[PDB]
RNA sequence: GGCCAGGUAGCUCAGUCGGUAUGAGCGUCCGCCUGAAAAGCGGAAGGUCGGCGGUUCGAUCCCGCCCCUGGCCACCA
């Protein structure tokens, strides 16, 4: 609900009163509306038709119907369900081509409807008695040369929800003299010879104005003229009866929604009050509504008459036999109407305009316009009584407070030296009072512009009318920035490294799959289970936010594998959502000041922990096959290498230790450490998790917490030794549980500073080695910084490594 | 001529690469990057951004809210709260861009996605005008759409800007295309961050990355941009 | 405006080679004494047209480098001679390639701006100085460990170094057999970006290795970065939701037929249904005739709008075999 | 904890990385990076200076 | 929000108003075949037919709300 439709002929008509002969190309008007800030959605021409598309009168029906129609000049043709005898209908005689290539031919034709005529939405089109002589041109009577404009009105311009607002806007853009169709100086206003109906208004309900004026003795058989019905259809409102058609027509013309009550079905004093709890009201559509304590109502001594600014009730609904009409012109609270209409899903044409505010100064003027228009088309008598409740005390000036701003402020904001008097002219053009006092203007916006509250609002008005095209393109002087932070730079390096190693980056979704942790088999107290729920998720079975990136990567892994790509390596760098308590939010902080640091820290403390993780998953062949060989399947060490790749990218050292942590395989899982802080896990997934998740066999995964990895800025200073090295190997036998890194560390500890490099190249079990033991052979390279070594010098450092390995991991020299 | 690649290269995501190219463009103009949480308080997501209390976007239909009801905690509908935090945490002048994940209610089809990435810029200094906004947007458009690129602004509405505008872009590689929104920072936002509107003015802008990449490269189905199919990322190269 | 496209590419190439195991050096412009005599180059070889320095720090090294390999091979000898025998080096620097004798330009008065013609004259009198990327390898390419004994450097490692540089530059290259010293004439590929030569790669000639004191099987690569155009591709991938069809095709060709030419012929005939092709077997057993080889490619067919049948896929495969028969004289294995 | 790096990472030269860091520093302040030939005329190396 | 049409194998889809979905194409596995492959030929595996319940010896097919799918009618002071 945001649309606004009106035909061009009506809009031009209101503009032409002040600017005689004004007329523009529909494309030119589309560009003008766009340039001043009105988004058009569609520009729909009417029709078109050609050939014999004429208006005729029904002679008599022979019933699926069959009736002869006077097509004019005493000619009769018979064609073969909401029309009697004498109704003026539109016929498509043979030889005519309706919109869409639909050519009519011999039934001597076809009875036309507003649908296929490209004129409205429903049966057949019935013209009111006296609309056109039987035989006139259908295109000229229907006005198919017209063009309907469909606009999307922004919520700050509720005054543009009418012909009055858009006509004023065009007069502003074209520098035209404007005659407000809601002024008094056309015909004199109606007499006020006493009260029209007693009413009581609860002042705490938000009503600003409540007007009433009756029209007595209308013809119940009267019908709205064709020009009024046609303009309603082009604006998206279907005609009903004169009492209702004038309330909608005036709402479209002036922007003040009107409502017609049956004066003979009002019992006593009218009352505006809040609805009680559980109170109901049968609305005009025959649908019973459940009301809230924050809803405004119109009631009398019996039942409820209307829902305040939303829709009237069936108690006072105008019917086909109504003769005494009491017209209502009220100004409701926009917030109260918005809360009400959205709670019960009633985007009414009156509600949409009331939540965007309605000009309170035109309530009586629109009331007199509506009353005189009803009596003219229905033959009624306008009563000279008027009730005009305007608050307590009665308000006689609806002008917003004045606004002070410098005369050249729009010049500064736009960066354009506008000609002198531009600001004062444009602000007076949109209807504001502008006075001078040196270089400071004092601007009082009109009553239909409540959005104008501070100088910034006035700047928009001046700039949009002068046109944003005149604003030049000036690059600002660049500040002396510091570039990327260390963490931002590091996330680039990690992404580049993993991509060059064969990983493909995905954008992970934060909504966890349904029951993923039950598929993983986690315990109830697992911190990853304590997720943050979304109240309105796109999938009700996926409300929880992601505490870990693996479920999203595994979902993309299954997508690739299920579509023929079975050898996949994916990764992702994104944040997770980890709450430390139940969902708790802080109260509203006043927006007219800066929140203190204690309030800012209170807002941060109320939010779940959201650290940035890096994760990866692997399946299928890690290395593809080719002329070199058959390739290599993914194994746990590939996930460990992914850790090393990320670590080298981060320029920090990591150590891996065996760990049991679902969904990883307990015997093929490593916990990553930087110093003594745990930063994540890696390895092969549990076979039970893989089986329950529909994952490929042998799937491996990594997930690290980047925020737990400290940033590093190493400044190496290596000293290259010109002296030769000494190569030696050492074979050590340890228990099978002893990590190979722990043995290498112990060797490096004993060898001292002579050890230049150490590399493991053989892990040997078998018959020569006892049960639950293993032999490790390391390649050592010794080099001195100031001399050439002898073989005994290197052997001493090697023996010191053997003794260090003996007392630290229980190693025995291989014999 | 035998194949020699024993380890085939991977691919960084095109949205991440586009985000990196956008970041480098503004770093080269002296700006900086800032981050923020994706689960944001309603204070910084709507209240501090001059959103009225009865705004339709505050409803449960257009915004992912964190259960239970009325928790004043949600998934951010834009990266604007990241710039509210920077305005509160940093000293003036401020020239920052924020590139983060954004959550809207739209269903996932060929041209929409509920989870998308957008770039938002925020500059607050003494004497910043709409001309400086237009100048920045044109440099932004030239870096992403070519030397013949130029922007067009039309008046519009946004709760946190006044005046507000929508940005259209022209690129010859194939007319004007709707790109994003911009405007001068609303004075209520500055007072909500302790900044004097009479001494400091500012502008902001916001474009979605998925939207930008779609019409720039002619990608037909945006579902390929978020579903993580390897066949979509690999053609874009490694991205080192 | 930030970094140019060439300066950004120069970084991406360095990051890629370093992440692949290469160590960057800073090459010296002064060529080693008689390096082109060790390479056995002809007296008319364009690399011999060097710019010479009047007062060098070593009178036997006055010439400026027309190629980056002599400096890389010098650093390669330094590492291997000091215990580091498994080494992979690379360098990104400019060369000095004069197109004429040393011709100077008289003094332009410095009381004014030089005219655009005078600026162009000063540039033309200077030798051409394009930017090159080069690399050398020796010893083990992959080290030994608990996985196995490692793999020694072979010519394919230098060929892969080209494709690493090509992917970093986002260009497509083709490798063609060529004879070009100091490379091994039977293990030397000429690199082309389109139809423009940008350099060479492969194993070095064994005689050059002997006369230069290099490790056996040393490989090398040198590309002209200025000859590679900066590319800005805008891909628009369309992911098909329909399943694929997997088939393998075995073709017998002459031994001299490059495997890439067979794949190009298969690709040209298969049509748009061919989603991916990959060579995974080269067989020269007794059932294959002399001077012939059997090639087996893994084909992957997928339609963008439908599910295929085996007959639909076999139609594209048989069309690929016919194209292979017409272009490289392939015979279906039987 | 077994070694898993089958292809050992290399190293870009420190001088190149220092130059890259200096370049990023000034580019973050709006500056740009220029180039020039190593073999230069005496007009630009001395006389114009 | 009152009526429909639909959710079915790894992918894309047919199809049944009760005991067998003798499910299709492609994907997966075995054999003959090849040095190893693929095609071809001959065999198989795999779905709790959208979820939770209600009737029957027996339920994808038969009544009751929901997950989320594109569409009509109705409502539109
Ligand atoms: C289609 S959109 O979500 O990307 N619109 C962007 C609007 N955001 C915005 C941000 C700063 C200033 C003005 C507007
Ligand atoms: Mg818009
Ligand atoms: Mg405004
Ligand atoms: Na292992």
């Amino acid at each position: 609900s945001n649309a606004m439709r009106l035909p061009y002929s009506w809009l031009r008509e209101v503009v032409a009163v002040g600017a005689s002969g004004w007329d523009v190309t529909p494309g030119e008007l589309e560009q003008t509306l766009l340039r001043i800030g009105h988004e058009v959605e569609e520009v729909i021409p009417l029709g078109p038709v050609d050939g014999p598309v004429t208006v005729g009168r029904v002679a008599d029906i022979e019933e699926i119907r069959a009736c002869a129609v006077d097509i004019g000049d005493r000619q009769y043709r018979e064609i073969i369900t909401n029309f009697a005898v004498g109704d003026l209908v539109v016929v498509a005689l043979p030889g005519a081509t309706l919109p869409g290539g639909f050519t009519i031919s011999a039934s001597d034709g076809m009875i036309c409807s507003a649908a296929e005529l490209n004129l409205g939405a429903s049966g057949i089109l019935v013209l009111p008695p006296g609309a056109a002589e039987p035989g006139a041109d259908g295109a000229g009577v229907l006005g198919l040369d017209d063009v309907v404009f469909h606009l999307a009105i922004t919520p700050d311009r509720g005054y543009c929800m009418s012909v009055r607002g858009l006509a004023r806007e065009l007069a502003c853009a074209y520098d035209l003299d404007f005659v407000d169709p809601a002024s008094n100086s056309r015909v004199p206003p109606l007499p006020i010879e006493g009260p029209a109906w007693p009413l009581t208004v609860q002042p705490e309900t938000g009503v600003r104005r409540f007007a009433l004026r009756p029209v007595i003795g209308i013809d119940p058989a009267a019908v709205s003229p064709w020009w009024l019905q046609r303009r309603l259809l082009l604006c998206g409102i279907r005609a009903t009866c004169p009492a209702v058609d004038v309330t909608n027509y005036v709402m479209l013309e002036l922007g003040h929604p009107m409502h017609a009550h049956d004066r003979n079905r009002i019992s006593g004093t009218l009352g505006v009050r809040f609805a009680r709890s559980g109170e109901t009201a049968v609305t005009l559509d025959g649908i019973e509504r459940k009301l809230d304590t924050a809803d405004v109502l119109i009631v009398d001594d019996a039942a409820t008459a209307a829902i305040g600014g939303v829709m009237g009730a069936a108690s006072t609904e105008v019917r086909a036999d109504s003769t005494d009409v009491l017209l209502e012109a009220a100004i409701w609270d926009p917030a109260a109407v918005s809360r009400t209409q959205r709670r019960l899903h009633l985007p009414s044409e009156a509600a949409r305009r009331y939540e965007r505010t309605v000009d309170p100064a035109i309530s009586v003027a629109a009331l007199d316009r509506c009353a005189r228009l009803l009596a003219d088309i229905a033959g009624g008598e306008v009563s000279p009584t008027l009730t005009d409740w305007r608050g307590d005390p009665p308000c006689d000036d609806w002008s917003p407070p004045p606004i002070r701003m410098g005369v050249d402020v729009p010049d500064r904001i736009a960066g354009v030296a506008y000609p002198q008097g531009t600001t004062a002219r444009r602000l007076a053009q949109i209807g504001a009072v502008v006075t001078h006092d040196g270089d400071t203007l004092t601007v009082t916006p009109p009553s239909w512009r409540p959005d104008l509250r501070q100088p910034a609002d006035l700047v928009e008005e001046v700039l949009r009318l002068e046109g944003l095209e005149v604003i030049p393109s000036v690059l600002p002087p660049a500040p002396a920035g510091r570039g990327l932070t260390a963490g931002q730079q590091r996330r680039r390096t990690i992404g580049r490294s993993l991509a060059l190693s064969g990983y493909v980056e995905i954008l992970p979704t934060p909504f966890l799959p349904a029951g993923v942790f039950d598929l993983w088999g986690l315990e109830a107290d697992d911190s990853r289970r304590m997720t943050t729920r979304v109240l309105n998720p796109l999938e009700a079975d996926r409300p929880q936010l992601a505490t870990t990136l693996l479920p999203a990567l595994l979902e993309a892994l299954v997508r690739n594998v299920s579509r023929g790509l079975v050898d996949v390596a994916l990764f992702a760098i994104a944040q997770v959502v980890q709450p430390t308590e139940q969902t708790r939010g802080v109260g509203l902080i006043p927006v007219d000041r800066r929140p203190t640091d204690d309030e800012i820290a209170m807002l941060d403390a109320s939010l779940p922990r959201q650290p940035q993780h890096v994760a990866a998953v692997l399946a299928g062949l890690r290395e593809p096959r080719g002329p070199w060989g058959p390739g290599r399947p993914v194994e746990a060490a590939d996930a460990f290498e992914a850790v090393r790749i990320i670590a080298r990218a981060s320029r920090v050292d990591v150590t891996l230790r065996p760990a049991q942590y679902l969904p990883w395989h307990p015997g093929r899982c490593a916990q990553v450490f930087v110093g003594e802080s745990s930063v994540g896990h890696a390895g092969q997934l549990h076979p039970a998790v893989i089986e329950r998740s529909g994952l490929p066999k042998g799937t491996c995964a990594v997930e690290l917490n980047l925020d737990a990895i400290p940033c590093s800025a190493p400044l190496p200073a290596p000293r290259v030794s010109p002296y030769p090295a000494v190569f030696q190997d050492v074979s050590l036998v340890v228990a099978a549980d002893i990590p190979a890194q722990a043995v290498a560390d112990a060797v490096r500890a004993g060898a001292g500073d002579l050890l230049e490099d150490i590399a493991l190249f053989d892990v040997f079990t078998g018959p020569q080695i006892g049960e639950h033991r293993k032999s490790l052979t390391f390649a050592l390279r010794f080099r001195a910084p100031d001399r050439t070594l002898t073989e005994d010098d290197a052997s001493a450092a090697r023996d010191a490594a053997v003794q260090s390995a003996a007392e630290r991991v229980g190693a025995v020299l291989r014999g | 001529t035998l194949p020699s690649t024993r380890v085939p290269a991977g691919a960084r995501h095109p949205i991440i690469m586009l985000a990196e190219h956008v970041a480098d463009t503004f770093i080269a103009m002296g700006w900086e990057l800032a981050e923020g949480p994706e689960v944001e308080t309603e204070q910084f997501n709507f209240d501090a951004l001059n959103f009225p209390a009865d705004h339709p976007a505050r409803g449960e239909q257009d915004t992912f809210y964190i259960a239970p009801e009325d928790s004043r905690q949600l998934l951010r509908t834009h990266t604007s709260p990241v710039q509210i935090r920077t305005l509160l945490a940093r000293e003036l002048p401020v020239y920052i861009i924020s590139i983060g994940r954004t959550f809207r209610t739209d269903e996932l089809d060929a041209t929409h996605t509920p989870i998308f990435h957008q770039v938002e810029g925020l500059a607050v200094d003494r004497g910043l005008s709409m001309a400086h906004l237009r100048g920045t947007l044109d440099a932004f458009a030239r870096a992403e759409f070519g030397p013949s690129a130029r922007t067009r602004i039309r008046p519009h509405f946004f709760p946190f800007t006044e005046p507000s505008a929508e940005v259209d872009v022209w690129f010859a590689n194939k007319a004007w295309v709707e790109w994003g929104g911009c405007g001068m920072v609303h004075p209520n936002v500055l007072r909500a961050t302790g900044i004097d509107p009479d001494l400091y003015s500012g502008f902001a802008f916001g474009m979605g990355l998925e939207r930008t990449l779609q019409f720039r490269n002619g990608i037909p189905d945006m579902r390929d941009m978020v579903e993580g199919d390897v066949r979509f990322s690999l053609p874009f190269g490694v991205g080192a």
